[PDB]
């Protein structure tokens, strides 16, 4: 069993996601918040095995929390709508070990999650363009 | 009269350029909104996507939560579009500080006591998350206007952590007949232009009406 | 020197207005892509819509048929969320006849010849519309100089009653195997792009390989 | 039964429109077109009970085929996206007996298509705003 935190602003995605990772076999989500501070939070009381995470939400972002949780051996996965200017550099900056877009398919998000708890790292190409 | 006819022939040419200046300063603010929106549409496009791919997960092992999703997704897609056709029809977006005022003389013209103590102004929200928040505010007192039978009115705009919220009670009586939020109305338009924007509606009929119109900050 | 100190504050500000007036022409020409984009979003939303409600109706008629309805609902937000993703990038459009003009020097460059009968140009389509054929047939070219081992390259752009019509063919060898439209690659982002726009894109691989980039017209 | 005559321009929004439709028990697409001119080339021919008519098509526009079909006895219901200057007025003045949003869900089409049958003539408010 794999534990996921998910941290998404959106509250009609956040349930989505949560639906959609939840109806994998082995996956369970422990934990949902809406700003990056739900996702310090809980990392650094509970400390699930991954933390699928926004970028652009109100309070703390994705990236400002993924700074704060760099030594705390959380797979964080990062996900994001929009490329933009700075959003890859800081987010290898802080050591994510996933950077993916929001809307890619649930089969690839699941493969991602798999992949990241095997060590491996799993970067967009779309989110590195110009 | 060669100089004389040549100064007048650059003061026709510098009226078209420092007025015509003040014709192109309007695209800079449709830019800004119309940026607005495709921000939001990308949160909705990826909703959409999201959502039927979890219905389309759910078609064998829950159908009617399928079915559910999909009224949702069908929703999204029509609100969405209700913004775009907004934006296509260049209507004017009003700004927060004089919606504020139109109120009070709309409610002082039907003789009702406007109450407002005035606190720090909103800060971080987008042109378009104000641009709703004015039309929610216009149609709340509209309503109050019209149906609530009220003596006073209390508006609050407060910025908040993480959101901009406006209150608006009145004293009167709540005249809604139980699908309070029909088809084309004020009430159901404002709910889908806030949930749009990830903000929220609340309405408290107990003493009164209260409306809590609620839409989150940016970054 | 006062009148000379003045004529120079005056030369100062008619250069901040003159050529800022070069800079806010830039946004008048990104106010016509955005207004493409937003009506051909409104086509999406619509078939998004309609198509969640085609799907809700058959998960119990016809589950199987619900299913592909809604990985092409998935595959239309995605797609239409690809084009919301290039104009917030501010990446540039290029015009039909500048990438006519880079293709003969790309495929001059790799020694293959540049055939082109030239005839009416485009006039009826948008400038988005004109935008993705030009990705499209420079995506065209990149693929001949790569794959094909062609020695000559024939571009036709013809202007049809209702729509607009780019073939472009190779006399080399068709290098791809079974799935030649593979994820994040040039045909299956050409075929996208161009599905977007209700175009459309044929490859005939008998005697090469020739593909023909179809796209409609407005109004 | 009601006969159906589509004419829409986009291909995969006249596909559904056309299974929607056909769903009914009471209504059968009999024919379908892409621009304005199938739809003048089939009610003239065909002669359907309702015509159901996309605005902005390559070629010939719904309604420029509306203005062509004036004298026909084809009850015409035209559909729109965007409501533009001129469209309510040229839709009035062709004699149209529907004016509606495409996105409407099929319930209220499928609704206005009885409605129209009945001889009433149904417009949408969001059309005619300003
Ligand atoms: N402040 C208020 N006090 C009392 N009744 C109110 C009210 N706000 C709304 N209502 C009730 O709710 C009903 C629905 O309100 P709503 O704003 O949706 O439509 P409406 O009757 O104002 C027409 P419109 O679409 O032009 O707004 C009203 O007709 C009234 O009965
Ligand atoms: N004109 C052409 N002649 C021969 N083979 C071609 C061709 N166009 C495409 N192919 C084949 O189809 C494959 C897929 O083409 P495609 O454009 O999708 O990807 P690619 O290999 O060019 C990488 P990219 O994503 O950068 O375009 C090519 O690798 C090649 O095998
Ligand atoms: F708003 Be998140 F960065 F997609
Ligand atoms: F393109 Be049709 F007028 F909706
Ligand atoms: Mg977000
Ligand atoms: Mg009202
Ligand atoms: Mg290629
Ligand atoms: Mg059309």
């Amino acid at each position: 069993m794999i534990s996921i935190f998910i941290a998404e602003d959106q509250q009609m995605l956040l349930g989505a996601l949560g639906s959609l990772l939840n109806l994998e076999d082995d996956m369970e989500v422990v934990g949902k918040g809406t700003t990056g501070q739900d996702a310090v939070d809980f990392v650094k009381k509970r400390q699930p095995d991954v933390c699928i995470m926004d970028i652009e939400m109100p309070g703390k972002t994705g990236l400002e929390a993924a700074e704060e949780l760099k030594d705390t051996g959380c797979k964080i996965i990062i996900l994001t709508t929009f490329a933009r200017p700075g959003y890859f550099q800081r987010a290898i900056k802080a050591g994510v070990k996933g950077y993916l877009l929001k809307d890619s398919p649930s089969e690839e998000l699941a493969n991602a999650i798999r992949s990241v708890m095997n060590g491996k790292r799993i970067y967009a190409p779309e989110l590195m363009e110009d | 009269i060669k100089l004389r006819k040549e100064i007048e022939r650059l003061e026709e040419k510098l009226e078209d350029a420092n007025e015509r200046i003040a014709e192109l300063v309007k695209l800079e603010e449709r830019q800004r909104i119309a940026r607005d929106l495709h921000d939001t549409l990308g949160q909705k496009l990826s909703l959409i996507g999201l959502k039927s791919d979890l219905a389309r997960k759910l078609i064998y092992k829950d159908p009617e939560q399928a079915a559910r999703e999909l009224k949702s997704v069908q929703q999204t897609a029509r609100t969405s579009l209700n913004e775009v056709r907004k934006i296509v029809s260049s209507m004017k977006g009003i700004r927060l500080k004089d919606e504020l005022i139109n109120i009070k003389q709309i409610l002082e013209a039907a003789d009702i006591m406007f109450i407002y103590e005035e606190e720090k102004w909103p800060e971080n929200i987008s042109l378009l998350n104000e641009n709703i928040l004015s039309m929610c505010l216009k149609e709340a007192v509209t309503n109050v206007v019209k149906h609530s039978q009220a003596k006073t009115c209390r508006v609050d705009i407060q910025q908040l952590w993480k959101e901009v919220v406006i209150t608006v009670s009145d004293d009167g009586t709540f005249k809604g007949e139980e699908n309070s939020f029909s088809k084309g109305h004020g009430l159901l338009g404002m709910r889908e232009r806030l949930e749009f924007a990830n903000g929220s509606l609340h309405i408290d009929t107990e003493n009164g009406t209260k409306l809590t119109m609620a839409i989150p900050n940016n970054s």
